[PDB]
């Protein structure tokens, strides 16, 4: 407990992060483009319309390619257990900024956890159903109604990805101190007792503990 | 664009800000295809490719007469044959198949880009390749898959039904070169009474069922069909029942959109009021007084 | 834009997004100028002016035939007269100057606006002027010197090959007025053919080296020439022997795009990646500990 910060977040996990928010960037905006055609101005995320329509389904697959590295390193930590109740029944207390109060948090939260089951079962429905309408190289190959389904499916997992993702964002924004933490890698120990308790708790034993172990 | 001031309707266009159409009073055309006097000789194939500047590949034969064996980019009608014995004896179906230049038209409604489909006063559907971007989206937003993709320019390309002729006042060239008249072309209302006539006559040699395929699914189309078998269409190697835009892709277009539009706003405002009316969630709150 | 469908090259347009060009089935035009036939009259020019609707300002005699000097926005085509005796006897030769329609255009090439300058099926190259910015950098990536910009709106012009009439089926306005036959139109082939012909008539006279001119450099040209001196272009008023699309343009509108591009890129990446790896350097990282 003698030190201004702690590590939340290796290097390598920063990294593909922030590649993930700059590819998701241009295909959001890109998809919207299509979606809520009036909105002219993003139709030239990509520089052109028709360079937008080829480029969207490439950078979608290299954020699901990226999205999959993230779901190999942090699903332990997203599963959820009995203690993630108490945070799910004071939710509005959690909002008002007393969630200490209400609940056991641990690694990342109960609403944390779900929007990462959230974010990665819709980034698999966006690629399942992204494939089937890809035109020229993968609609070829499928009945005419299932294309069709997959447009309807497609155009409305996008929409949810992208509130989550504003929600994501407003909640980085809001628990202060948390984009330092996605960026440099470290939190202080303060930050990790008021929003994270049960963690550093873990990474304060885990740490005296095997330094208590060695013998000093 | 819109210089002729009568577009109807037009693609990826919201809904208060409606295309140039002031010149809107003109008579609406139709071509009317008597498939009951079709010969299959596809004069149309080649009086279309010839007149509009296109040539598809040497295909191969696989067993059938039809050839080219679907619509491409190249070749924006082909004639599709059918052999049955379904009715009592053997029949050789045949039919000219492209565009329908449907009233109400799922390409132009699943488009997404602003102004790549529009419909002309007289009910012609026409694609303005300087718009498209290639998504493909008409393919399966049209109930007779017509539209089809130009590996060479990533664009789209079907029947325009010779819209660069009907403008100056010609008709299009595959009615003009019709060898034995099957194909008629006029006002849509007198092409309706010559329909009608047509099927009286084939009521008379016999065929009880004989009918005009002008689908109220899409609002009726500006392409019709004299059927000998009108209560059978798909005997005509495929031609849709009742067809209609599709209920996914009228979701899909429709209240989807501003739903999710909705759901933005409200998530904006809520977000917005969210972080003014508590304040941000910092280290220490409490230290501060 | 791109209502004829048939553009096969558009300036300022990615290689993977090419302009819409389905109806290319179509035979490519030329005009042969055979200078041995030239009577150095200007009819050219002043039909030309009249069928465009254009007027160059009355300029001065300063010794020479040449009136007016130079290509100009109001002059899209102009006569160059030439006296020598490099060949053994005083020769006047006379050539009609102006747009080559080069097969690889170098105008278009250089052209940093989007679809300022187009390429059609039939061999014509012409400027969309609604999109030009009136850079010039189509003045330099020319082989034959021949945009030039009209000070009044700030956008180049240049022979049009009479795009407005061969597209309906009209031969161009010089052509058709060259009193002597000196300017022949029709399809490229067939001028290639008029134009060996025509050579080999010169050879029987005594022009051992007269030859066709059609400059592969560019791809072969649109408008080609019947020279009796094929070897020496030059004396012609200048024409280039051998033109060809110059090497730093080539370069500069080629290599350097993508190279530039994978360094803005790298760049970007490093310089995120670096400072997500290393973190910032404020002024004391270690009392952070
Ligand atoms: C509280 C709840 C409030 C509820 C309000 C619901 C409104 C629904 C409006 C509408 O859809 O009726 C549509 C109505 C019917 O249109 P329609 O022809 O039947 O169909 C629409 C088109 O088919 C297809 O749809 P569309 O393309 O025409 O969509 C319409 C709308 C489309 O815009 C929207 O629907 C909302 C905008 C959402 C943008 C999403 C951004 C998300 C991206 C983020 C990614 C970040 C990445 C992280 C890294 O665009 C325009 O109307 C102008 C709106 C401009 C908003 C500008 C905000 C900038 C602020 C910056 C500071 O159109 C309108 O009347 C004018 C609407 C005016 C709304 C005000
Ligand atoms: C690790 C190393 C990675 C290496 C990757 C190298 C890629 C080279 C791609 C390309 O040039 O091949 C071109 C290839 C061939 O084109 P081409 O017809 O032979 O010639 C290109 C045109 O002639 C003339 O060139 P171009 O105009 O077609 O240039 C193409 C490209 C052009 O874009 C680029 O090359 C890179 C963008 C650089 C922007 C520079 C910003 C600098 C300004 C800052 C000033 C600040 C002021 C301080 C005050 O534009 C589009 O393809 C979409 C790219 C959109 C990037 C959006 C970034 C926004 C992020 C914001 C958050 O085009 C493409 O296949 C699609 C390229 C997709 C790349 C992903
Ligand atoms: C997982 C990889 C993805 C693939 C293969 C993919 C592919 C596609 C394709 C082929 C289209 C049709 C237009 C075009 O060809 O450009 C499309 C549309 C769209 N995509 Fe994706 N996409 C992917 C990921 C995403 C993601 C992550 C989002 C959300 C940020 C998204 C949102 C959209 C939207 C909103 C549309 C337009 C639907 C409409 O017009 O209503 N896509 N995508
Ligand atoms: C500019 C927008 C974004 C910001 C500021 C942001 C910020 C953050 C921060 C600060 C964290 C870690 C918080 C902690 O240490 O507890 C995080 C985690 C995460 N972010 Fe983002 N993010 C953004 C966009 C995205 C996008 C577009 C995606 C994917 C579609 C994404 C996926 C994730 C995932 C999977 C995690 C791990 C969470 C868990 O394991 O529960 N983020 N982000
Ligand atoms: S030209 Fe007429 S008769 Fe011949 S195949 Fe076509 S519709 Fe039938
Ligand atoms: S037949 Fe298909 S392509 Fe033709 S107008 Fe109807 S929906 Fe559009
Ligand atoms: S492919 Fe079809 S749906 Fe897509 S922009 Fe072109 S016309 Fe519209
Ligand atoms: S109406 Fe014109 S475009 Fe359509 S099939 Fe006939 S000839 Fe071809
Ligand atoms: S009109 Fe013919 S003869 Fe006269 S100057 Fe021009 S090219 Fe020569
Ligand atoms: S002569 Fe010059 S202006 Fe004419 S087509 Fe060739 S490069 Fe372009
Ligand atoms: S001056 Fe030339 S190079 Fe510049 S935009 Fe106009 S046509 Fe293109
Ligand atoms: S072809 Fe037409 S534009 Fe060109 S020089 Fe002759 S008359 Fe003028």
């Amino acid at each position: 407990s003698k030190s201004k910060m702690i590590v939340r977040t290796k290097f390598i996990d920063r990294a593909c992060h922030w590649t993930v928010v700059i590819c998701f960037f241009l295909v959001a905006l890109s998809g919207i483009s299509f979606f809520f055609p009036t909105l002219q101005w993003l139709t030239q995320t990509f520089g052109t319309p028709q360079m937008g329509r080829i480029l969207h389904p490439f950078f979608g697959i290299a954020i699901f390619v990226a999205l999959m590295f993230m779901f190999v390193r942090f699903v332990h930590h997203n599963i959820p257990d009995k203690k993630d109740i108490p945070w799910l029944l004071n939710i509005v207390e959690v909002l008002k900024g007393n969630e200490h109060k209400v609940a056991d948090v641990g690694k990342y939260n109960a609403g944390q956890k779900m929007m990462f089951w959230s974010i990665m079962s819709m980034i698999f429905v966006l690629l399942v159903t992204g494939v089937i309408i890809w035109r020229p190289y993968f609609a070829q190959y499928f009945p005419m109604q299932v294309v069709r389904y997959s447009l309807l499916i497609h155009a409305a997992a996008g929409i949810i990805l992208i509130h989550a993702i504003l929600i994501h964002m407003y909640m980085a924004f809001w628990v202060k101190g948390s984009i330092k933490g996605m960026i440099e890698g470290k939190v202080s120990r303060r930050w990790a007792k008021k929003h994270h308790p049960r963690w550093y708790r873990e990474i304060e034993k885990a740490e005296a503990k095997k330094e208590s172990e060695e013998g000093i | 664009a819109m210089e002729t001031q009568d577009i109807i309707k037009r693609s990826a266009t919201n809904s208060i800000t409606p295309p140039s159409q002031v010149r809107d009073y003109k008579a609406e055309v139709a071509k009317l295809i008597d498939v009951s006097t079709c010969i299959g000789c596809k004069a149309c194939q080649v009086a279309c490719s010839e007149w509009n500047d296109i040539r598809d590949e040497v295909g191969h034969c696989v067993g059938v007469y039809d050839n080219p064996a679907d619509l491409s980019a190249k070749s924006w009608t082909v004639m599709r044959f059918s052999e049955t014995e379904q009715n009592g004896k053997l029949e050789w179906l045949i039919r000219k198949d492209g565009c329908m230049h449907c009233e109400d038209p799922g390409c132009l409604k699943a488009c997404p880009s602003a102004g790549a489909i529009i419909q002309y006063a007289n009910g012609i559907v026409d694609f303005q390749s300087e718009n498209c971007i290639g998504c493909g989206y008409c393919i399966a937003g049209c109930p007779f898959n017509i539209p089809r993709l130009n590996k060479e320019d990533n664009r789209v390309y079907k029947c325009t039904l010779c819209v660069d002729r009907v403008s100056v006042g010609q008709e299009p060239a595959c009615v003009k070169t019709c060898p034995t008249g099957a194909i008629h072309f006029g006002t849509k209302k007198e092409m309706l009474e010559l329909a009608e006539q047509r099927v009286a006559k084939l009521k008379a040699r016999g065929y009880e069922h004989a009918g005009v395929y002008n689908p109220e699914g899409v609002g009726g189309t500006h392409v019709m069909y004299v059927l000998h078998h009108a209560d059978q269409p798909e005997l005509y190697h495929g031609l849709p029942k009742d067809p209609k835009i599709d209920t996914s892709v009228s979701l899909w277009k429709g209240a989807l959109k501003p739903l999710a539009a909705a759901g933005f706003i409200a998530t904006f405002a809520g977000l917005i009021f969210h972080y003014i009316g508590i304040g941000p969630n910092k280290e220490v709150d409490d230290d501060e007084e």
